């Protein structure tokens, strides 16, 4: 009995389903079917979700306590027409990844945390210069620039 | 020396044979490497590559011996001693297996070769040693996973230790380290419950009881029974505060 | 010329339209700037940008994707309907590292901020890369975290850290300018030393390896002083907490320097021989932001014709 956000994925057995719109007639709200069929709506149990789109047949399901609790509420939308082209081999959802050259991340400066070794501030010098010119780094950069 | 510089492959091959005869594997290897390409394919190439790989094996250069033995079976298919080269090829690659702490890239490679050797040559003479090596190699993979999971418990991080141990007792079923994993899983939940936000202290207390039961059910006469019994006393005592 | 207008968000269940409008910071009547819109939605130039994408990806929404779509264009006014694909929340399930041929796993696993059983966060992944690069045993350009066994239904993602070892030994060539004079330091450091296998001569390749202990032999000098030291540091003393244990033996020769005129009289100088031991550990009480540092040191000063100021015993020792 909570209007918590509901995350779901629409899947078709013949062609990847994208585009369209999903709306909850109870709360009169609308959403879209993004890449991979993912949709997010604020719906409560015992609610009717209407699925409409160009490539699939209109569907109307009634959400229950079981569906609202699942992490990903998958929904099967019937594709209009009956082409029956293969079985639509499943493909993993795209996920953004960091840059290949991780030098920028290594160069970032961060403060010490609970998992970092403690620095002794009551000892003499260690014969090192903090934030000083690093000639070894300069030499490495020059080589890359050749 | 004289045969190496000289282009007479026959004399160098004969000299190399004498070197390999008296255990001079170090000297013969140098000459054999040069004559290996030119003497390839030739009918007498079966003896050359055979002793060539044997010298590498006897010189502890397992990596070179493994590759040489592998190509010996590949190139010469029906050699009278193909089975020996097949076993020694996988057995050599297994010797280069690093400790569980380091990357187990070679361990997986050795397992593939050893496993394929058994399937391709069943009822072999080296089957006994092959099985023993496989068991030893499989132990490294299990030890690595167990130590990694236990590593969290050492640095506290009890929340991550529970997840790591749950996967270990599932990805490696029927292992001698299961008893230890069961206890450390209980300890991880015990420490996480005794010191946790009072909002979800009951949830962690229940998990501690479940872990304790699993440990006792596995081996009733567990070595950690003395400590386990003491830990359960605190959980039961603290559970009374939430007896709504 | 085109002016912005009617900026609306769709699919924003986690964050309301009001919160997102503040983050975007684009009002009606402003000049249409495509670069500005993309920069505010997803700043790819930097990983710590204050964009809407980072807001979702830093809170477990690994599958989040924000794309702007131009709905209408009338009277030189363009309207946008920002579409947000939140997706299900993901948690870290299996965290394993590969490519460590000369470094033990315990050294790398203890410096990973992506703990199993925690919600996915881009900041933790970026921080982990920075920490792994701080060790110095791997290639700073090849610390690639690869997502494996991604399960959108189960909401769990496995991270594999692919590292390329590049040798623990390092050379230090630093320079600085302070106090009106240049200062330079030169030294060799072995960041993967293992004192456990010190007596073991079987494994002595470029000094015993293994644990993340660090031994350094550096030389620092300036116009009025020169110092030679040997230091040993244990980043995790005891193996349970990040307690740092460090020791050092150094010898320095400090000449008499007049900071006012920047002139040094090489005929007056003193030598200092110091031996120090220290233990620093982060305290858990009163809070986790407290750090306690302790140190014990012994020094021997040997004056050599150092008759200046309040030093009347220019040929003595302290």
């Amino acid at each position: 009995g909570t209007r918590k956000s509901l995350h779901g994925q629409v899947t078709n057995k013949s062609l990847a389903i994208e585009s369209g719109y999903v709306m909850n007639i109870n709360a009169k709200s609308r959403t879209f079917i993004g890449p991979g069929g993912l949709f997010d709506i604020l719906a409560q149990p015992k609610d009717t979700l209407l699925f409409t789109g160009i490539a699939f047949q209109s569907k109307k399901i009634v959400l229950t306590e079981k569906d609202c609790s699942q992490i990903l509420f998958s929904v099967s939308l019937d594709l209009v027409s009956n082409e029956l082209k293969e079985v639509l081999v499943r493909k993993d959802l795209k996920v953004k990844s960091l840059d290949s050259n991780t030098q920028k991340y290594v160069d970032m400066q961060f403060e010490d945390d609970r998992q970092s070794t403690a620095k002794n501030t009551v000892m003499y010098s260690d014969q090192t210069i903090k934030y000083g010119t690093d000639f070894v780094r300069i030499f490495k950069d020059v080589k890359k620039l050749l | 020396q004289k045969a190496l510089k000289n282009e007479d492959v026959a004399a160098k091959f004969e000299v190399a044979t004498k070197m390999y005869d008296a255990g001079k594997y170090n000297k013969a290897i140098r000459l054999f490497e040069q004559l290996a390409p030119t003497y390839r394919g030739k009918p007498q190439a079966e003896k050359l590559f055979y002793m060539f790989s044997q010298s590498y094996y006897k010189t502890k250069q397992y990596y070179l011996a493994g590759y040489q033995f592998e190509s010996f079976v590949s190139g010469y298919p029906r050699s009278e001693k193909v089975q020996e080269a097949a076993f020694l090829g996988a057995y050599s690659y297994s010797k280069l297996a690093p400790v569980y702490s380091l990357d187990q890239a070679d361990t997986v490679k050795a397992l593939d070769k050893l496993q394929a050797f058994i399937d391709n040559y069943p009822n072999s003479e080296y089957l006994a040693q092959a099985n023993e090596s496989v068991k030893i190699l499989n132990g490294k993979l299990e030890k690595k996973a167990y130590e990694n999971a236990k590593g969290y418990n050492t640095i506290s991080d009890y929340k991550s230790a529970l997840v790591a141990f749950d996967n270990f007792i599932a990805d490696f079923p029927g292992t001698p380290l299961k008893e230890d994993a069961l206890f450390y899983k209980y300890d991880s939940a015990y420490q996480l419950a005794i010191n946790s936000v009072p909002s979800k202290m009951e949830e962690r207390l229940h998990v501690a009881q479940t872990a304790y039961a699993n440990l006792m059910k596995y081996k009733s006469d567990t070595k950690y029974k003395e400590k386990a019994d003491q830990m359960n006393a605190r959980v039961e005592t603290d559970l009374q505060k939430f007896t709504k | 010329k085109y002016y912005f207008g009617n900026i609306k968000f769709l699919g924003n269940t986690v964050y309301s339209d009001q919160q997102l409008n503040r983050y975007l910071g684009i009002k009606k009547g402003e000049t249409y700037n495509g670069v500005l819109l993309e920069k505010r939605i997803a700043d790819n130039t930097k990983p710590d940008g204050e964009d809407i994408t980072n807001l979702y990806q830093n809170n477990g929404y690994l599958f989040s994707k924000i794309n702007a779509v131009e709905v209408k264009t009338v009277n030189d006014t363009i309207d946008f309907e920002i579409r947000i694909t939140e997706g299900p929340i993901a948690y870290f399930n299996k965290i394993y590292v590969t490519g460590n041929d000369k470094t033990n796993d315990h050294v790398i696993y203890r410096e990973l901020r992506t703990k199993p059983g925690n919600k996915y966060s881009k900041e933790e992944l970026v921080r982990t890369i920075r920490e792994i690069g701080q060790l110095g045993f791997f290639d700073p350009e090849s610390i690639k975290p690869e997502f494996r066994n991604v399960d959108p239904a189960a909401g769990t993602v496995d991270i594999e850290y692919q590292l390329v070892e590049k040798g623990s030994s390092q050379v230090e060539l630093q320079g600085g300018y302070g106090g009106g004079g240049f200062i330079g330091t030169l030294g060799l450091s072995f960041n993967n030393f293992s004192a456990r296998k010190l007596f073991d001569k079987d494994a002595y390749k470029p000094l015993p390896m293994g644990d993340g202990q660090k031994v350094a032999l550096r030389l620092q000098g300036s116009t009025y002083f020169q110092t030679y030291s040997l230091s040993f540091s244990e980043p995790w003393f005891g193996g349970k907490k990040p307690v740092q244990f460090s020791s050092s033996i150094s010898y320095s020769k400090q000449f008499n320097y007049n900071y006012s005129s920047r002139d040094v009289n090489r005929n007056q100088s003193f030598n200092i021989f110091t031996v120090q031991v220290g233990l620093a550990k982060r305290l858990t009480v009163p809070d986790d932001y407290f750090v306690l540092s302790q140190s014990v040191s012994y020094q021997h000063y040997d004056l050599n014709n150092y008759y200046t100021g309040l030093f009347t015993f220019g040929n003595g020792a302290s």
